[PDB]
């Protein structure tokens, strides 16, 4: 699904695969 | 591959499209990545954190005043102290919040909403607050009997001083819609209204216009989508250093 | 409530009112890892001298006090020898423990948001230039908020609680403790120059009471946790 | 933390969780957001498998969304006969994420943010007013060259500076698909500070908020082709589309009106909403609903 | 020797290395550049791990960026009417690595360079002056046709040696993408010679620096079209990328400003910086610091 | 394959673009390749290089007399012999070196700069020579109690009659930009104060006019992004033999 | 004859005419050990900051110049980060290096005695009054030797090459390099009030040339070696 | 400093005050390879017959001495054996051990960049116009520099040091070794009429002296190091 | 596949490009190859006759 | 990451991948 046909990492899709979050950083910034 | 026929969409700058184009620097290697403190990767993360509700939102109170409700010594039982419109996404005191406004930036929403209320009183003034949300078909609700049919919670502050009514998340569609109509049924979401319990009683040395700060938040069952943009800000003219960041 | 015990060098603060810290984004201060340091040179790691809760000037607080704010390191670019290695570095990395106390009586009503702005790139009221050096670092003194409810940035302080916050509710919480490690897209930088964090003791619910009115300070004591500094040059 | 959840999180049958000692609803909100669920107390709720969006709402997908940067409208004629401060068939524009409130907004949520800028440039042409007739809209090639902050900028259309040995130019015409590239993230932080509370220069004349790191470069944008004899104000808008989003210290949104591209400085409507001393519009009183159903 | 680093080198932790008997930093710079690293002494470093980028500046990636050879705007009316030397809607370009000043004075850094030259040629055409009406932009398909250095080259538009049936040409109309072609290295020795310190012929009248193995050949531009009877001033820009470029002997960069195409003659400007006495913008003293921190 | 939409970026000319174009010889072998000596495969190979720099810098210093600073016999101790500007990407004395010139190509720079200063004088002549690099923030220094709390390195001539003061990396960011503003934090880099230690003295019969020349190369940690044109080279007119390359 | 390279923090001396160094009485300087320590406080130990060879002010080398001395830590005690340490803290164990640095032409004749006095009480001529602060703290100019012939204490120079000593015998050696360890009876002292070493540099063959009379400087550079400073305090 | 012999042929050249040499980019001389060779006709490979170091006519060096170059194999085109064979052979490809040797007294102060420049396109001052034979080929005598500053080519010396260079500074270094190998992008070419190196000597630092200013030589002496010579005809 | 951009040497004729072409008979089978001497598939085959 | 359909390798795509670099060729180019 992916076109990236150029030399550079930084030409690619938008990765909007990044599932991984933690709302305790910010939620509960605690002990 | 040699035969391509064009699509109805080629050619076409689509905001929201993902394509990959073309570098500028064929070999630009950026920064290393450094451990910056709170990384986020989702708006949830954000949605999740406490915000001040503008729940006095009256003309009297100004700036601060706003973001607090003065709950004073009454003298009677069973009145409304305040009431809050739900419209996370319409103009209210959920607007200048984390989940207002970063909702705003979406059309439809789903989720239950976490609502935090810290009373910010002394610690000799007692109290207990009831929070009632009430699911939407209806007026709203200015008597506590009326009130306490829907979702309600009886607060003491107490040492803990804070209490969280979690708003549940019941609605006949899986989203509520913006639609810009507060009166819509996929868009009216109830109306928190909190009421006396058992009279705020304050010692004669402790000041009688207590005050609560209340907060909305989300839980992790808070959903987005249906991106558009916000209409908290609005352009409609060129602001400074533009035209001088061109000269 | 529950009772803290922050040690850190010479400097020692017991609370016992306080609530649990706010260690920021869920991490703890540290030195610059080897993977991640872009100066080569050694940097200088003071420690226990540079580890010490400097206790900053108490602001007074009244029914009309609008708010305060302490731009980091500049409240502590002049204070101790956390100070001295501020002017004698051209780069830091410092994380800051917060301590704000605010002793009140138990029949003292008010809410201070204590919350940690990193980069409060800060606004000015009526005017499109930017805020000078006598409107930005203001120094151990702090400035006071001119606009605290939309935060003096153009921001809202109704949303400020996504920031490293704690509250000072007198009701059940007399002090604060927010723990920031260090807040910056570059490993280092300059401390004279550049505020990688700020401060901000905003009373959302203003000092009320029906006792005598005494004088309430609030404290701002900084302790500056794994600090280093590097490119040893002359006092800046 | 170690979450790497891809929907809303389901809910589980609640009870009457009557106990005494424990109460999940009373919280502290002096140490951070309250951790009571809906399952805890409050509600008696059900077991409802939650399917619900979250790829919508990631921060990746809520920043790539190409927005305006750079919408500039500059006449293409005879500039260097008589034109004194105007853009003469070319225009410096010191790339900043701050021209356009929408997605100076939404990059402003956030302190830090690593991006590469997926700059897609569409230009229209229009014929100006002082022709008064069509003609036909030309084909023009447009070269957008990509300058470091504060590197040697062109002067005029024909300035020997567009030779383009070392600068990064995209040449793309107006009757062809708009100009695609991507600016790599370049800051010499390890990500663009949205916020600067700190000045550019060790002097103390520096200005505010603008970290020469986080400025991205200057496109400047002219016509490659020479003059015509009619007069086109070319209207050359610069959608920046944010990639490969990694943001930190997520940031109150901003609810006065934005006033100066350089700061953040404030003033509000004369009136609620978004006012200095009322960002919310103002209602009757605490005990009063708006749009209460009737 | 034998290095494929493809990041910085990261230093090592330094301690104090007061050793008598050795000392890093006293070099000879009567041998070469001098190996004190970091570590070694002058500095307490230490241990950071150097991860920062080295393919933007590689001398590939230095050199394969799509510069400016050749800008003719040449005008395209009857020029068999009544012309004498321009240029009668063709033009033959001796394709020179010289002709603006900042792909040559990239290409100059080095000796000796094998690339192939990706030629772009980006071609727009303008309505001159004389017509001043616009009238609408045609539609114009050009002929580039690769001629060998010294062969024969066409005399007008329709000259009969635009058959290229020998020669490469390229056909790209205006209304398209720009014609990206790749020249090969097509030099009779392995590199091509920027700098040549020798004469074209073995006769002592020959030109110094012109090696007609490093000159690349002669780009012949031409509307195949005929003629419309509006002129049009077509601005025909080959931009040069080279490309798998292989380099040698790196030598100064060129301080003074090029004066002339075929040899390295040097004028200054008539006050420094880059002037024939001084390189540099000349400081007050020795002592003197421009543009110190106050 | 046949189903193609065309890209937003499709039909534009990027200069840094690194897509394969068509050939015009059809088979074409070039000529192979012979070992020629040097072979420059990244630019990291020449700025490692020693280069001299300006360091005179001055207007009755001519040519010649730019490229060595004239260090003489001094009656007193603690002066300033010379200060240098480190500005690898702004006009100044490293900016006519292979690190500086070719820095200029690019915007963003990083890594140790080393600087090499090779003592042009007699064999009988002695001293001490402080080289001290500041780091940036405050002025560059005139004394040397204020110059040697920076990186400074004590160097006496001897036979090996050169020394390298190595400047470190020490900056808040990974890179420094160039932005074409000297008191930037992000680009301000420190200065490089030479002073006296203990004194040139020469003999009678030598020359008490001393020269020095210094050079500054990098290391291996040095690193450049984000190309642009070097503003060192400017055309504002066609050259001579320019348009007569066509005729 | 031997080059040697010193590199401390972000300083390095190159030296190519220097002799073998001086690391006084066999030993290395070191931190504080913990049987060793007394001050129950954690020390700074700022490292690369404070290591740094700060180079103080040359003094004239004539014909007639009795001969210079610096106290240790009082030529330090104002100068960079250890002399913000040394009045930010009370307390402080540092060792020294040495590095004088006389360059003089292969035609000057002239010998300075570097020698490292632990403890110069030194004494007052035809006076039983003890020399005040004028007399003994004159810092990092450092004082000028009243009789160095008998070290100005009523001792002998005749005798002091039995103290940490080296030579600047402009023959072949143009600068010394003594390398001091902590020296004092106590494991810390205080920094202000007590000189745990002194470097007397005394020309024990003075200037003498017949060529052109040029200034020659005596620059005294010193690196604060294994500094470690206790008791926090404000600068004193 | 290092006592260096080149031996070639019947020649030798003893340095007793050189430095290490500069075998030019890492790589000895070398012959031609099979798989490298263009020309199919068999080299003449003469060997110690001009392996010899020609010595050049010394260079005057005053105050005033802008510069000198010396082309190669332009100053050996008509120099002994080797240069009858440029003559004889159209083709040729010879490496060079440059060898300059400036004797100066101890008390001389000066600096000679010796920069082997490949393929010196030399510029003209204030004329677009190429230099003709008369401005680049002056043979074994070899062109004063008009312009050293610049290199005489629009270049920079201060950017010289990237090509195959060494230095005379004559405080410990009186000789100069620099060992080029074959540098061209053909494997050969015309002797007569292609200089595929040059060697510029260039003061930096002037002579400067204040002694009895005595004649300082700058003698060139090249050996043409692996010399082949291929296509043998007429003496052009 | 589906996301196309266009060089910048798209659409151009180049004229020793080697990209192969649409037929215009759609089954045309040419006459078989008969071995006619001399075949030249090179011109040093040319090139080394006197 | 290559299109290369051309016949001719010197036709490809610009190979910004020769990270063998030789410093001591030019920076230490003794004994």
């Amino acid at each position: 699904n992916q076109i990236n046909f150029y030399k550079d990492s930084y030409a690619a899709s938008a990765s909007k695969q990044d599932f991984s979050q933690d709302p305790s950083k910010f939620t509960e910034p605690v002990v | 591959g040699v035969p391509t026929y064009l699509l109805p969409g080629s050619g076409q700058f689509l905001t929201t499209d993902d394509h990959s184009s073309a570098p500028v620097l064929p070999c630009f290697n950026p920064t290393p990545e450094m451990h910056i403190p709170g990384q986020v990767r989702n708006m949830l993360e954000v949605i999740q954190v406490e915000s001040m509700m503008e729940i006095n939102n009256t003309e009297n109170a100004v700036g601060m005043q706003r973001l607090k409700v003065d709950i004073s010594v009454l003298t009677d039982v069973d009145q409304l102290l305040f009431n809050i419109p739900l419209d996370i996404q319409l103009d209210g005191p959920l607007r200048n919040t984390l989940v207002g406004n970063i909702s705003r930036y979406y059309t439809h929403w789903s989720g239950s909403l976490e609502m935090t209320f810290m009373f910010c009183g002394s610690f000799m003034a007692t109290g207990k607050l009831i929070l009632c949300y009430t699911p939407p078909g209806g007026s709203c609700p200015t008597t506590r009997e009326t009130a306490m049919l829907g979702t309600h919670i009886v607060w003491d502050f107490g040492l803990q001083s804070s209490v969280t009514l979690v708003i549940p998340w019941i609605s006949g569609s899986h989203y509520r819609m913006f639609n810009n109509d507060a009166k819509s049924t996929n868009a009216n979401v109830g109306y928190v209204t909190c009421f006396m319990q058992t009279n705020l009683i304050v010692p004669s040395e402790s000041s009688n216009t207590c005050s609560l700060i209340g907060f909305v938040a989300a839980k992790d069952d808070f959903s987005l989508r249906l991106m558009r943009d916000s209409p908290d800000i609005g352009q409609l003219e060129h602001l400074h250093e533009a035209e001088a960041a061109y000269q | 409530d529950r009772v803290l015990q922050l040690k850190l060098g010479n400097s020692a603060i017991v609370t016992q009112e306080a609530a649990n810290y706010c260690c920021a984004y869920g991490e703890w201060p540290n030195y610059l890892p080897d993977h991640e340091a872009v100066a080569i040179d050694k940097p200088t790691q003071p420690e226990t001298a540079t580890d010490r809760f400097y206790t900053l000037k108490s602001v007074k607080w009244e029914t009309e006090s609008t708010g305060w704010w302490w731009k980091l390191p500049d409240a502590l670019n002049n204070i101790g020898m956390f100070g001295q290695n501020v002017q004698h570095h051209y780069l830091y990395r410092s994380g800051f423990l917060i301590h704000v106390q605010c002793n009140a009586t138990k029949f003292h009503q008010g809410a201070l948001l204590v919350v940690a702005i990193p980069e409060h790139q800060r606004g000015a009221h009526n005017t499109t230039t930017s805020p000078g050096f006598d409107d930005i670092m203001k120094g151990e003194e702090g400035g006071t908020f001119n606009h605290p409810y939309v935060l003096d940035d153009g921001t809202s302080l109704a949303c400020a609680t996504i920031f490293p916050h704690q509250w000072i509710n007198l009701r059940t919480n007399n002090s604060a403790t927010i723990v920031l490690p260090w807040m910056n897209a570059a490993p280092m930088d300059f401390p004279l120059r550049h505020n990688q964090w700020t401060l901000a003791i905003i009373p959302v619910v203003p000092l009320g009471t029906r006792t005598v009115s005494s004088m309430v300070p609030i404290t701002v004591s900084i302790a500056p946790m794994c600090c280093e500094f590097n490119g040893l040059r002359h006092a800046i | 933390i170690e979450s790497i959840i891809k929907t809303a999180t389901d809910t589980v049958k609640s009870e009457i969780n009557a106990e005494l000692g424990v109460v999940p609803s009373l919280n502290a909100v002096e140490t951070g957001a309250s951790s009571n669920t809906e399952p805890e107390e409050a509600i008696q709720t059900r077991t409802v498998i939650n399917q619900h969006g979250v790829s919508e709402t990631l921060v990746e997908n809520f920043l790539s969304r190409a927005a305006l940067v750079s919408k500039r409208s500059f006449e293409y004629k005879n500039h260097t006969s008589s034109e004194a401060r105007t853009d003469k068939n070319f225009y410096k524009w010191t790339i900043n994420t701050k021209s356009f409130v929408q997605l100076r907004r939404k990059l402003e949520l956030f302190t830090y943010l690593r991006f590469d800028a997926e700059i897609t440039i569409l230009t229209t042409v229009a014929v100006g007013s002082n022709n008064s007739t069509y003609m036909g809209l030309p084909d023009l090639t447009l070269q957008a060259m990509f300058v470091p902050t504060g590197a040697l900028t062109p002067e005029k259309q024909d300035s020997f500076h567009w030779q383009s040995g070392s600068n990064a130019s995209v040449f793309f015409k107006v009757s062809d698909p708009p100009a695609r590239m991507t600016i790599p993230f370049m800051c010499i932080n390890s990500a663009y500070s949205v916020f600067y509370d700190g000045f550019a220069g060790f002097e103390k004349n520096g200005l505010y908020g603008i970290n020469p790191a986080d400025t991205i470069g200057n496109l400047c944008v002219r016509i490659v082709n020479e003059h015509q004899p009619i007069g086109f104000t070319v209207t050359v808008r610069v959608y920046m589309k944010p990639k490969h989003i990694k943001a930190w210290a997520p940031r109150p949104p901003r609810t006065l009106p934005y006033m100066s591209i350089a700061n953040a400085n404030y003033k509000g409507k004369e009136r609620a909403p978004n006012a200095l001393n009322a960002i919310i519009g103002n209602r009757e009183s605490v005990k009063t609903m708006p749009h209460d159903i009737v």
